[PDB]
RNA sequence: UUGACCUCAAAUCAGGUAGGAGUACCCGCUGAACUUAAGCAUAUCAAUAAGCGGAGGAAAAGAAACCAACCGGGAUUGCCUUAGUAACGGCGAGUGAAGCGGCAAAAGCUCAAAUUUGAAAUCUGGUACCUUCGGUGCCCGAGUUGUAAUUUGGAGAGGG
RNA sequence: GUUCUUUGUAAAGUGCCUUCGAAGAGUCGAGUUGUUUGGGAAUGCAGCUCUAAGUGGGUGGUAAAUUCCAUCUAAAGCUAA
RNA sequence: GAUGGGGAAGCUCCGUUUCAAAGGCCUGAUUUUAUGCAGGCCACCAUCGAAAGGGAAUCCGGUUAAGAUUCCGGAACCUGG
């Protein structure tokens, strides 16, 4: 059982918030009934449903922030790339490709020609 | 021309204007949801026969509470979830590592009536 | 320009004008901290010859280091060995003072890369150097392919490994017969010359 | 030490939970090689040294 | 120590030599990798012969001067005599050395005439157009022994 | 002398290099002239301005082109300009020691110029 | 009085950046002793072990202030060889490279030191826009105590 | 291979004649001390003292003077296999 | 035992007010308004270090299988606002 992720994504934040506070309610009363019956595996689906809603709530919030910071430098660090420490510090392909005027003229004038040795 | 009059042979660092932080971007840009919710500070009552004695006799409720919660939160949460005023709160750390809360309700309310309303008696 | 004049004039260290400047300047550097930021190079020609340029990301630090030998850090001079190794007072510290000045500056400002250093003044107890430091994170240095080579992580702490002008001199790496022991690395060659190579078919 | 620090009392709780025999249903799993709780401790023979 | 009528031996095995022992178990494996490297290198430069034309030149060291040996580069004075610039030649496949000079004519013209066959024996593809198929050979040295 | 210094600054102020703004409009006029007059960038008259720049001026005296030069007395490596008065004396170029590199800097729309 | 410059500070000032781990290999510093010499101090073990500082997938070295003495070769690196040789050594024990030759792979180069002076032509940053590993406009700033273009010795520059 | 931009009155290369041709300093080098090397009147490195020149400087494995010759061009820097 | 500093190649060492430009304290103004200007004031200048040293304030009766100067009943006190 439990709530599925895809149909939650069609909701809004207030509906999700109402869903969450409702979800936390039964987990309370399932927990008090857990000590009554010898076993109750139904609580597992309840807790997972809370996680699914919480992920959905977070997912919507970040995307709206991403749209807010779209198209301008200095985005929040957690929304940046998490490749490595080294790669983030590495030279970008633009700056690595930069070359002085003296060398650019030599490359354009004298590139490595394609030659064949048969005759 | 003239010099500033100094009436103290000790020189101290001048007071300069201090700016206020105006970050170009937010730190995390998504504020964390409330870490310690009323549903998280209290999770389940304690149904030991000794605990049941306090409920029926002393008008005292018993709960297991998160170790991060203090008496202010416990009193705040109980009157929230159960809409019942709290006289005083006693807390202790059980030998198994969990926190046990002794909540005493005002005489205007009955602990036994609240207990079975929760679903245990 | 006037760089030729300033370079030629500097070679006359015993002239009246230079020694007067040397006398005045050496007093000033003692007054300030052991390591302190220098607004502009003392010898603009000498710095730019070593690689300095007048733009953002180029930093000059002034450092003074104590002259003399290296006393053996041993309690009361008792070495506990054969008489060959009992020497304490006349030890020499194979690395140059110019090198150890670069290392201390590099530690102070780890966000910059050490390039070169040069002598500016000296006295009985201290020797004074100015070090050329380059900021790799500055955009004006990330661009300008003439200098973006320093941004590559392989050149972290050149002075610590001895990749500066002084380090290679101290490491003794040069072409020639006089540098047989240290031509491709003192320890590298030693491992080569002390490695027994065996093939599948013994020769 | 009746008057003890919370850190010691936190190590207290885990030791209480550790001291418990093997659950019986562990016996019945397929390819079960665990015979008993080998890491059992008792206050008379072994001290925690915490 | 000294026992019989045996010759004196000099066995330098007093250091911790066991820690530095290289046995070339990977001889066969390394050889295959080299051949694989050559094939892959050939593929990326398909029309090119994988090596540059080296000059013919006389050996030093009167023990060896009777023999002739391949050189490194083509002595800028030589390539000028061949009628092309050093910049162009190195873009074509002629190695150029700027620190060896000409002191024997018999070497000089042989290297000069060596270039003139190579200029005749190669097809330089236009930088823009059709680039005819090559049917590459893998070594210019074998072309011009 | 400050009376002499005041007079020469009055002279030099009339010969000041073009600012960033007026340079921008200047080249646009030449661009306009190129478009229609096709003049080889010589529609503008010959410019008259004070020559500044330490390396720039030093080469000028060596070619005996500088009519008059000025020296800042407060250059924080003094060795940058110690030789220069002798150099002008050898070349016969008149020179003047003047107070204030900042005063020169204002003369050339900069902070410090140390020579004019 | 007002406004600059130079030097030096303060900001939870706008952006960044360094620290620790691993360490087989790599770049340096520091640095023994057991042992051998049938004793033992120089020596040897050893420019090693331990300790300390610093990177990358390789590092380091690298395009001669070279090797050579020949009809000269020609960056660096590695193998076979040179060679247990020249040499060092209570010339005792012991230690001990380099040139040439064959082969593997091969790749070259750039700054300062020149006045553009008929135009600091240069660059970081902020803002706005855009097709965003960045681009354009505009605005401050850096910089003449020198950022752009050309030149790097194999040359090369100014002139006709 | 297919396509859109034409970079660009831009840039580079090549001959002849003439004038030039800037090139690294508390560095090289020398003495002493210590260490190290196979380097031996001293291979390298380091400390102290002295300390330059420009047809100059370094090397040519025996120190020194005199006279030549050869060979490179430091005390600044990047670079795969 | 940090910091300012000074040593040490370095792990780290010395030093705790020392060759430091080492700060908050309160009152009032402003009621576009939040707090900068109005002032004035002061000179130690981190921190850690005691369940027996110093230290604000609680007692009695009753209750549990096992808790109590902590729970219940009654009666007090201190600190802050
Ligand atoms: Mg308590
Ligand atoms: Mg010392
Ligand atoms: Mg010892
Ligand atoms: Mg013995
Ligand atoms: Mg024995
Ligand atoms: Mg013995
Ligand atoms: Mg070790
Ligand atoms: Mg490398
Ligand atoms: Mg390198
Ligand atoms: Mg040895
Ligand atoms: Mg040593
Ligand atoms: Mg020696
Ligand atoms: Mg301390
Ligand atoms: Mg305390
Ligand atoms: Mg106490
Ligand atoms: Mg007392
Ligand atoms: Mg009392
Ligand atoms: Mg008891
Ligand atoms: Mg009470």
């Amino acid at each position: 059982a439990g709530v599925k992720a895809y149909e939650l994504r069609t909701k809004s934040k207030e509906q999700l918030a109402s869903q969450l506070v409702d979800l936390k309610k039964e987990l309370a009363e399932l927990k008090v009934q857990k000590l009554s019956r010898p076993s109750l595996p139904k609580i597992k689906t309840v807790r997972k449903s809370i996680a699914c809603v919480l992920t959905v709530i977070n997912e919507q919030q970040r995307e709206a922030v991403r749209q807010l910071y779209k198209g301008k430098k200095y985005q929040p660090k957690d929304l940046r790339a998490k490749k490595t420490r080294a790669l983030r510090r590495a030279l970008t392909k633009f700056e690595a490709s930069q070359v002085t005027e003296k060398q650019r003229k030599k490359q354009i004038a004298f590139p490595q020609r394609k030659y064949a040795i048969k005759a | 021309k003239a010099l500033k009059v100094r009436t103290s042979a000790t020189f101290r660092l001048p007071k300069t204007l201090k700016l206020a932080r105006a970050p170009k971007y937010a730190s995390k840009a998504v504020p964390h949801y409330n870490r310690l919710d009323s549903y998280k500070v209290i999770e389940q009552p304690i149904t030991s026969e000794t605990a049941m004695k306090k409920v029926e006799d002393g008008n005292i409720l018993v709960f297991q509470v998160s170790m991060k919660a203090n008496k202010y939160q416990i009193k705040k949460a109980v009157k929230e979830l159960y809409e019942v005023d709290v006289l005083k709160v006693n807390t202790l750390v059980r030998p198994n590592g969990t926190k046990k809360a002794y909540v005493r309700l005002t005489a205007d309310y009955d602990a036994l009536d609240i207990a079975n309303r929760i679903g245990y008696i | 320009g006037a760089y030729k004049y300033l370079e030629e004039l500097q070679r006359k260290k015993q002239s009246d004008v230079l020694r007067f400047l040397q006398r005045v300047r050496v007093w000033e550097y003692r007054q300030k901290n052991v390591i302190h930021r220098a607004a502009r190079p003392t010898r603009p020609d000498k710095a730019r010859r070593l690689g300095y340029k007048a733009k953002q990301g180029f930093v000059i630090y002034r450092v003074r280091v104590r002259r003399g030998n290296r006393k053996r850090p041993v309690p009361k001079g008792a070495t506990y060995g054969k008489p060959t190794n009992q020497g304490v007072n006349e030890l020499k510290y194979q690395r140059s003072l110019r090198a150890t000045a670069e290392e201390r500056v590099g530690r102070r400002a780890a966000n910059l890369r050490v390039l070169n250093s040069y002598w500016v003044n000296q006295d009985s107890t201290y020797k004074y150097f100015e070090v050329i430091l380059v900021d790799p994170q500055h955009k004006a240095i990330r661009r300008d392919a003439r200098y973006n080579w320093i941004c590559d992580p392989v050149h972290k702490h050149r002075e610590a490994r001895g990749l500066t002008a002084t380090g290679k001199k101290s490491r003794g790496i040069n072409k020639g017969h006089k540098f047989n022991n240290t031509k491709a690395g003192r320890r590298k060659t030693w491992k080569r010359q002390n490695t027994l190579s065996l093939w599948r078919y013994r020769k | 030490a009746a008057q003890k620090s919370f850190r010691i009392k936190q190590k207290m709780a885990k030791a209480k939970k550790q001291n418990r025999p093997l659950p019986q249903w562990i016996r019945l799993r397929t390819n079960n090689t665990i015979r008993y709780n080998a890491k059992r401790r008792n206050w008379r023979r072994t001290k925690m040294n915490i | 120590a000294i026992s019989k009528n045996l010759p004196i031996l000099k066995n330098h095995f007093r250091k911790h030599w066991q820690e530095r022992v290289k046995v070339h178990f990977d001889q066969a494996g390394k050889k295959v990798s080299r051949r694989n490297a050559r094939a892959t290198r050939a593929a990326k430069i398909a029309p090119r012969p994988l090596d540059l034309l080296r000059p013919v030149v006389r050996a030093p060291t009167v023990k060896y001067n009777r023999k002739v040996r391949a050189g490194r580069g083509f002595t800028l004075a030589e390539v000028k005599a061949a009628g092309l610039t050093a910049a162009y030649a190195r873009t074509i496949g002629i190695a150029v050395d700027h620190r060896r000079q000409n002191r024997n004519q018999e070497i000089f013209d042989a290297n000069v005439q060596r270039l003139k066959e190579y200029q005749s024996k190669i097809i330089v593809f236009p930088r823009n157009g059709k680039a005819p198929e090559a049917e590459q050979v893998l070594s210019a040295a074998a072309t011009f022994p | 002398d400050r009376n002499t210094a005041a007079e020469t600054f009055k002279l030099f102020n009339k010969y000041r290099p073009e600012t960033a703004a007026e340079k921008k409009e200047r080249l646009t006029k030449e661009a306009a002239a190129v478009a229609e007059g096709k003049s080889k960038q010589d529609a503008s008259p010959k410019p008259y301005a004070v020559k500044y720049g330490l390396n720039h001026v030093v080469a000028l005296i060596e070619n005996k082109k500088a009519k008059l030069v000025l020296i800042a007395n407060d250059v924080d490596p003094i060795e940058l300009v110690v030789f220069l008065p002798a150099l002008c004396k050898k070349m016969g170029v008149p020179y003047a020691i003047v107070k204030g590199k900042a005063r020169l800097g204002t003369l050339v729309n900069q902070k410090t110029s140390a020579v004019a």
